[PDB]
């Protein structure tokens, strides 16, 4: 007829308040014959013998609830873990009250741990409420604590599942280092300014000093931190105008103890109304039998619904967290904490105080500034991308064409040869041609600067297994684009269904098919329907560029596996290698696009194309995902389609013959 | 530890599914902890495998099943291979509902991990004869 | 008596299906008597039609359903038009089971005979709004 409650509490005044709450718990519950005893223990500066003393004292006491209520501990470990593990050996609920670590959220590790405080990842949902208010989509994540970093990434993907957007940059590294400013500058070069930080006080002060020295706290830079990042020297190193969070009664222990007493008391009076009552045995000596109503009492604690307390509607979810939590939103106005918002369990309301930002006006700074210098990457296409070495030092010889058109070149940067050939030789040379004039037309239509560089290899990019952990990766232009080093691929991109699933496409500027390059008895082949090419031999030598989209289009064709097995022994690096090889009469056929070989037939009369025209497709501009550089650029491309500028580009290279 | 984690075990089970061309499958996840890492590992493995897995959407749970709202999600299942991540006392009720809903047919498969499959002696009669399990408990190599 | 028969009503319902080109359908028959003549009349009508109907196999019920073996035949239903022949008492359970299956969709039509269509006043809440029925109940021509 007795119920024992164990507690690890230090101060005698709060012990007296705890005993007073135990005494007042039996007030409104009638004259029932249940009794409530409480046993509180102090704290030795160690942790092993503390765990020993507490575990054998609570075995000898046979308690039902175990409480740890020590915020101001000098050790920064904050580990009530061993007593919770010892109670989880017999499945006894330990109600943690102080810490908010995400390692306690794992119920597979902490089998019988409950708590009335949520982890900080739920604050990101509050920050998602910022996304419900300030209408901001692209974020920049920075988490140093990797024990909670996977849970923060999980919660972030759970929040972004609704809008189906993507985080622009995520970062995880070892806490303790200092040279993280390179990734800060890489995030600075991005369009967004939203900064989400999840670390301890030392790394927060380190990144505050790094943003202060590099002036990343100017206009438009969105800063959004929590309670751990506004304490200690991080509060001293914080810039003025930063927005932070505050836990209402997060450190106020006296009402929190009474709330915990009310929760435990109503849980015990709920459990007394049901059958199958079991008791914890004397597990110190000769008792390893588990307490059989562990998950039963846990299920009692799952449906615990309350209506008493100064905090309010305390309620457990499936994770045993805190529902309907009042939060405060603070601002740092001239090294002074100024309250600028309140938060109920679903909605943010700013108070009568104004919101003064570190940048300009008091309204929200739209920190989504698009890149005025679009990084352009391309492959060396032979009739389209002419690359010429410089004359004296980084210069371009301004030669004139035969039609009175001056060639407007650009200073591009490119490697010299392949990686076994050239170890490291990347020089700036002169790029011009077809798509360069297309980019000149785009820069004439819309005012934006650019940065033309070249892809490191001579491949488009295929979907290949990386050599560890069985993961798909891309390479080439797609590998340089998806890594964030490139912005817009201006190249004759072969449009297919696989790449449409991953990135968005624009309107095609080129429209052509496929053809066969031969040299001039049947000297022609007339397409794929030659039966000798269905079952080839060592005579008809035909191949294509290694890691090309033509090979992917043939890989989708499940009825031409013989050509896929035949052409893999003769794939070359570039198409010019195939031109030189068939120039020496070593090749016999080559599947390639139409107008390139038409221009090369206009250059060299021995180069002969075939008669058929299959795979009538289009080539456009390689693009990113949903972006404001899509609609206006596509309208500019269609404006180039409707006028005679396509005919002008034909007059430059296509219509011009010899 | 000298053991085998659930991630490498999921890798081995998806290797089994790749070696059998069992590409049309499903996934039922309960409230047993360590489950979102399992879902995310399945998502990354499907995104990094040459199969292109035809995966049915995840049947999620909230509590012990009322057989009212979980019934609709279980009646969405029409695929053969069924994956599950739960505890044993949950799996008894899951297999009882699956036999009650007829999900234990000859076409339908059931692959469970080693954490739900406990003692070799304690086998309740509600288990389907043909239950696929993967555990590193090798009787050929003793403790010595 | 007057009016049509069940065979002429089946002819009218197949004329409805012919006028709308709903050629992909099924047939679900319960243990209400006169059912083998109904199935044979449908077979001879498809065999005497200019359509070339796509008829799925006949789902035959046995008793009050355990929702174990009948659900296997109900999950085989991939067609659009569902043809049901039963009484008024079993129709509530069949429509509730089909709603639990999710087989009461927008493309999943339901055409019922006249005898299951009972009282105009007594309408249970398990009827889909759009339930197709055929009966000789004409209000424009009275008894006189």
């Amino acid at each position: 007829k007795i119920v024992n409650i164990g507690a690890v509490l230090s101060t005698r005044k709060h012990e007296q308040m705890f005993r007073e709450a135990v005494n007042q718990a039996n007030k409104r519950h009638g004259s029932w014959k249940i009794q409530l005893n409480a046993t509180s223990v102090t704290h030795k500066p160690n942790a092993i013998q503390m765990a020993l003393s507490v575990c054998e004292d609570l075995i000898s006491s046979q308690v039902y609830a175990i409480l740890v209520s020590h915020p101001p501990t000098p050790n920064d470990h904050f580990t009530p873990t061993p007593v919770s593990y010892t109670a989880g050996f017999y499945r006894i609920p330990v109600l943690g009250l102080t810490t908010r670590m995400s390692i306690y959220s794992d119920k597979s590790i902490h089998l019988s741990f409950l708590r009335t405080v949520p982890p900080y990842s739920h604050q990101s949902s509050v920050w998602f409420e910022m996304m419900r208010v300030y209408n901001w989509n692209h974020i920049i994540l920075l988490v140093s604590d990797d024990h909670e970093g996977r849970a923060a990434q999980k919660r972030l993907e759970t929040l972004l599942e609704e809008r189906e957007s993507k985080a622009e940059k995520v970062l995880q590294f070892d806490p303790g280092t200092k040279n993280v400013t390179a990734l800060l500058m890489e995030a600075r070069e991005l369009e967004a300014r939203v900064i989400i930080l999840s670390a301890s006080e030392d790394d927060a002060a380190t990144v505050y000093r790094a943003a202060a020295m590099l002036n990343m706290t100017g206009s438009g830079y969105v800063w959004l931190v929590g309670e751990r990042e506004i304490s200690g020297n991080a509060l001293r190193y914080a810039p003025d105008g930063i927005i932070g969070l505050q836990l209402i009664n997060g450190k106020n222990e006296s009402a929190h103890i009474s709330d915990a007493v009310g929760v435990v008391a109503q849980a015990v009076h709920e459990l007394l109304e049901k059958e199958n009552i079991t008791d914890p045995p004397r597990g110190c000596v000769g008792n390893t039998n588990i307490w059989k109503t562990g998950p039963l009492f846990k299920r009692v604690l799952m449906s615990s619904k309350y209506a008493d307390g100064v905090t309010g509607r305390v309620e457990f979810n499936e994770d045993g967290d805190r529902k309907f939590a009042n939060y405060s939103i603070m601002n740092l106005q001239n090294r002074k904490l100024v309250q600028v918002g309140i938060y109920n369990g679903t909605h943010v309301i700013p108070n009568d105080r104004k919101i003064i930002w570190p940048g300009g006006e008091t309204e929200k700074p739209r920190g989504y500034q698009m890149s005025t210098r679009l990084k352009i990457v391309t492959i060396h296409q032979e009739p389209f991308v002419y690359v010429k070495p410089t004359m004296s030092d980084g210069t371009c010889k301004e030669e004139f064409t035969v039609n009175g058109d001056p060639v407007k070149k650009v200073i591009c940067t490119g490697p010299n040869d392949t990686s076994p050939g050239s170890p490291r030789h990347t020089v700036p040379q002169c790029c011009y041609g077809f798509c360069i004039d297309l980019l000149i037309k785009l820069a004439r239509t819309m005012n934006f600067t650019y940065e033309v560089h070249l892809v490191a290899d001579g491949k488009f990019g295929t979907q290949e297994r990386v050599n560890n952990s069985n993961k798909k990766e891309w390479n080439g232009m797609m590998g340089e684009l998806l890594s964030g080093q490139a912005d817009m691929i201006v190249a004759p991109l072969t449009i297919n269904n696989e790449r449409a699933q991953y990135i968005e496409f624009s309107k095609p500027f080129k429209y052509q098919g496929l053809t066969i390059l031969v040299k001039k008895p049947e000297e022609r082949i007339t397409g794929i329907n030659d039966p000798r090419l269905r079952n080839p031999s060592d005579k008809f030598i035909y191949a294509t560029v290694k890691q090309s989209s033509v090979d992917i289009y043939f890989r989708r064709q499940v009825e031409l596996s013989t050509m896929y097995r035949h052409m893999e022994k003769h794939n070359y690096e570039s198409a010019a290698e195939a031109i030189q090889a068939v120039r020496d009469n070593k090749l016999h056929a080559f599947i390639w696009d139409s107008a390139v070989l038409e221009f090369e037939a206009s250059q060299k009369c021995d180069l002969v194309t075939t008669g058929e025209l299959f795979f009538r497709s289009g080539f456009g501009i390689g693009m990113r995902k949903d972006s404001p550089w899509k609609q206006n650029v596509s309208l500019s491309i269609l404006k180039s389609h409707e006028n005679g500028f396509m005919e002008d580009l034909d007059k430059t290279w296509v219509r011009y013959q010899e | 530890q000298f053991g085998a984690s659930i991630q490498q075990q999921a890798t081995v089970m998806l290797k089994i599914m790749q070696d059998y061309d069992w590409h049309v499958f499903s996934l039922v996840t309960t409230i047993f902890p360590g489950y979102r890492d399992f879902i995310s590992f399945i998502k990354t493995t499907v995104d990094n495998s040459f199969v292109g897995w035809d995966m049915q959407n995840v049947i999620t749970l909230d509590t012990s099943f009322e057989d009212a709202k979980t019934q609709v999600q279980l009646k969405k299942i029409h695929s053969s291979v069924i994956l599950l991540y739960c505890s044993k006392d949950e799996a008894v009720l899951i297999l009882s509902e699956a036999r009650s809903l007829g999900l234990t047919g000859y076409d339908f498969f059931w692959i469970v991990p080693s954490l739900v499959s406990g003692n070799t002696e304690l086998i309740p009669k509600e288990f389907p004869s043909g239950l696929i399990s993967v555990s590193y408990d090798d009787w050929d190599y003793s403790l010595e």
